[PDB]
């Protein structure tokens, strides 16, 4: 019939005689119930267990900052679009109180956003990383310093054309370095 | 080609995620390079919008607002810097949208407020209003346009999110280390470090995270003014028996 | 509790930690206990209700070992100031100096957090013998002696200049020169004409022994 | 066979299908495949040509003394001559 | 994406102007008196990165370049078998080596990705 909130429903919202909670608690407690069927007395009961638990962890008179910012966070996450099913959760109480208190931004997000979260970090990890100058790998040449013959090689015509090519031969297993020409 | 090489400390030298941390902590980054869209639009009446994306964040901060805000909005320039963040930029330098977006830029000189939505939106959009007060002249109030735009390039241009100045990239590299075993003979044990393209050492040096006794750059100048002459000394021999010795050529120690 | 109230702290930490091993350094009494002092006791000790760290109380007198003085018979007391003021004004210059005048400290070290007015640096050389010395706090944060590149250096009295010069037979204008500016140089606070040992590695012969002047 | 994995590999990023390499381009990772099969392929062929030769070969008796020559003056010689490069 | 937008009189480009007492957005000639009505509060725009797919870039009659190489992969429309193939003419650095092909007969552009 009519969009359920505070004033729709008739519930008092000054119980603990302070601005900011009063209307923070206010605005949550209408986002819930506008499009909740639950009934009311719960989703009041859950608010103030919410609000309780936002004040107990934060004082406002001492990190207003912080406590705008968590709200913030919360609210949010509440009015997005996107993820319905939070809203039901809330009200169905599968989502305690303590955990929206502690949870991070990125686990409140739904699935897809999630899995695509994943996937940008391992590209950026993947991205992050240096050329790797990968040489040919040969099995004559005997190094002088471990003595493996892992040791790769590059040839060119760099000496004067008067001699023949010069050939540089790189220990890949302890780093010694020779030329021979 | 200046370059600079940083050597981690012994606890986060095998775990590549503390090296991560630790290259996002060095390189520097602005707003200019993490906006896919920093795109200058008119925002003549900033409290409603024609595009639908926009519209949900909107409601998001105008109910999450407070009254100094509510009594600002008239600030708010009718020009917008609305930004369609990139997600992988963003993220890949652990750059969260709220407190790096708008702590610093406010604290710097209280020039530019910003509607934000949080980082869970399928289009990250901020909307930078510029705040100025109502005590503008007319002449002033009328070239709207003049001001923003020059402000807007200052913005981009000039704001620092994190970083250390004048190092372009920084880049891991995975190198292999000779350490007595508890046995007492040498093994080869793997290590992350961290070389970069660009130098400022006297600002890497202090970064917590790193090794600050193992650090080294092949501009001897550098080394000659932060740490002394004979390690400017040490740092000119390395410098010129790598070149030497890069061609497989032989000169004894002597004479060098 | 912001992030950047426990990033000035620990970075503070670190320079007052820097500030205690150079002190040692120069022939000071400090124990190994307080030089590793770790930053709980630092925040239980230099911190009010409010977690703002109190420099003002940080200020310390330091005197001399027995073997320093043996050495160094003019060496005398230090003392130690720290200043709470984004800049110094002359004011605080001006009492810092006479601070030090009626202490009759012969040395003093004024560390100043981002910049100092170039009034209150007028007053710096108007003490003799005193000498005044400024560190900047952000270039105190890592010791650069304890780097791998930079040798040990040592300080000479004046009877072993004369006997290296004697044996050696040279006049001081033929030896190896370091200047003032230089950053060892100002952590061990060598003035003009002073002679620092250097004692490095070698290839060639394992251990080899150098000598410069201060120029 | 070079050829064959050359020809593969051009197959292979002419389809959007091939990865760039750590910190490096794909056109680059494309142009140093290919430079490296190349290489192996010479090397490769210049050491059968030199396993073939007889020890009464004077060529071989002149580099195995160290007077003259080395297995590469071998392998252009008699396997082939290689990737010409600017 | 913003578009210039002329003076119907000297061909001149309209600036933008605010009306305060009806609050609407105007463009005027600087030159005369002409004003139109704006249309959308959607002005000026400035993109930095350009997230353009690659473009084959002109086509007309490039079936008579004679220094083009051909294939015989068969048209997705008209079920022809003789094309021309090359890489995108756009010249960036970090181009992929994706083809295009262009039909000989019915002048159809496709590409050897096919992505769904």
């Amino acid at each position: 019939t009519k969009p359920r909130n505070s004033k729709n429903d008739g519930v008092d919202t000054a119980i603990y005689h302070h601005k900011l909670r009063d209307q923070v608690l206010k605005a949550l407690y209408d986002v819930l119930a506008k499009e909740s069927e639950h009934p009311p007395q719960s989703i009041l009961h859950t608010a103030k267990a919410i609000e309780s638990e936002m004040n107990k962890v934060n004082n406002c008179d001492t990190n207003e900052a912080a406590y705008k910012a968590r709200y913030r966070i919360i609210y949010s996450n509440v009015i997005s679009k996107n993820n319905p099913d939070l809203k039901h959760k809330i009200a169905n109480g599968d989502i305690t109180p303590e955990f929206l208190a502690t949870c991070d931004a990125k686990d409140l997000a739904p699935a897809p956003l999630k899995q695509k979260i994943e996937e940008i970090a391992k590209q950026n990890l993947y991205n992050a990383q240096g050329a790797t100058i990968e040489r040919s790998v040969t099995d004559r040449f005997t190094c002088g310093k471990c003595k493996e013959k892992k040791v790769s090689y590059y040839q060119l015509q760099t000496r004067s054309a008067d001699e023949p090519l010069t050939t540089f031969c790189t220990c890949e297993a302890c780093g010694n370095r020779w030329k021979f020409s | 080609t200046p370059s600079l090489t940083v050597y981690l400390e012994p606890g986060h030298a095998a775990d590549q995620e503390q090296a991560k941390l630790i290259r996002s902590a060095i390189e520097h980054t602005t707003l200019k390079s993490v906006t896919i869209a920093s795109e200058i639009y008119y925002d003549p009446d900033p409290r409603s919008t024609v595009i639908p994306e926009d519209e949900e964040i909107i409601q998001l901060h105008f109910s999450l607002l407070d009254e100094e805000a509510e009594q600002s909005f008239d600030q708010q320039s009718p020009w917008l810097l609305r930004l369609e963040l990139d997600r992988a930029a963003m993220n890949d330098k652990d750059l969260t949208m709220g407190q790096v977006g708008e702590r610093i830029k406010q604290t710097f000189k209280n020039d530019l407020f910003v509607i934000w939505s949080e980082d869970n939106d399928e289009k990250l959009i901020i909307r930078c209003r510029v705040v100025r007060p109502k005590s503008l002249d007319a002449e002033t109030e009328a070239e709207e346009d003049h001001m923003l735009k020059k402000i807007e390039n200052t913005m981009l241009e000039n704001i620092t999110l994190r970083g250390v100045e004048n190092i372009e990239r920084v880049v891991m590299m995975k190198y292999d280390r000779k350490v007595p075993s508890p046995t007492g003979e040498y093994v080869k044990e793997p290590e992350w470090v961290l070389e970069t393209d660009g130098v400022n050492l006297s600002e890497v040096m202090t970064v917590p995270g790193i090794d600050p006794t193992r650090i080294y750059t092949n501009s001897f100048i550098d080394i000659m003014e932060v740490l002394g002459i004979e390690a400017g000394r040490a740092a000119l021999y390395k410098e010129v028996y790598n070149v030497i010795a890069s061609d497989g050529s032989y000169v004894n120690y002597r004479h060098m | 509790m912001d992030q950047e109230n426990e990033r000035n702290i620990s970075r503070l930490w670190r320079a007052f930690r820097t500030v205690k091993e150079m002190v040692k350094d120069r022939g000071y009494f400090i124990t190994q206990e307080e030089v590793e002092l770790p930053l709980e006791d630092f925040k239980a000790k230099y911190c009010d209700s409010m977690g703002r760290p109190q420099r003002k109380m940080m200020s310390f007198q330091a005197n001399p070992t027995e073997e320093s003085i043996s050495k160094f018979p003019d060496m005398g007391s230090l003392w130690v100031e720290f200043c709470d003021e984004p800049s110094v004004g002359v004011k605080t210059m001006k009492t810092f100096v006479i601070h030090i005048q009626e202490k009759n400290f012969q040395t003093g070290i004024f560390v100043y957090q981002n910049n100092i007015t170039p009034s209150a640096m007028k007053l710096v050389p108007s003490i003799p013998p005193a000498t005044i010395e400024t560190f900047n706090e952000a270039a105190l944060v890592v010791n650069i002696t304890h780097h791998e590149l930079v040798p040990k250096h040592i300080r000479l009295s004046s009877d072993e200049k004369r006997e290296l010069l004697k044996r050696y037979r040279l006049k001081e204008s033929q030896l190896p020169r370091i200047q003032r500016a230089d950053p060892v140089a100002l952590y061990l606070g060598l003035k003009r004409g002073e002679v620092v040992k250097i004692i490095r590695k070698s290839e060639t012969s394992g251990r080899y022994a150098s000598y410069r002047i201060c120029m | 066979e070079a050829k064959k994995k050359v020809l593969d590999v051009t197959k292979e990023a002419q389809a959007n299908l091939l990865t760039a390499k750590h910190g490096m381009t794909l056109r680059e990772s494309f142009e140093d495949n290919v430079v490296r099969f190349l290489n192996e392929a010479r090397d490769k062929a210049g050491r059968l040509a030199e396993v073939n030769l007889k020890d009464l070969n004077n060529v071989k008796q002149m580099v195995m003394a160290g007077s003259k020559g080395s297995f590469i003056n071998i392998a252009q010689m008699s396997a082939c001559v290689g990737q010409q490069s600017v | 994406m913003t578009t210039f937008r002329f003076c119907r009189d000297c061909n001149n480009m309209l600036y933008p102007r605010e009306d305060k007492e009806n609050n609407r957005l105007l463009f005027e000639c600087r030159t005369c008196s002409y004003v139109e009505e704006a249309g959308s509060p959607l002005v000026y725009r400035h993109e930095l990165i350009t997230n353009i797919g690659e473009t084959a870039g002109v086509v007309q009659d490039i079936g008579s370049d004679p220094t083009l190489p051909r294939s015989d992969r068969e048209c997705p429309k008209c079920h022809s078998r003789e094309n021309v193939f090359f890489q995108s003419q756009q010249r960036r650095k970090d181009t992929s080596m994706v083809l295009f092909f262009v039909c000989l007969s019915c002048s159809h552009i496709f590409t050897s990705d096919q992505k769904n």
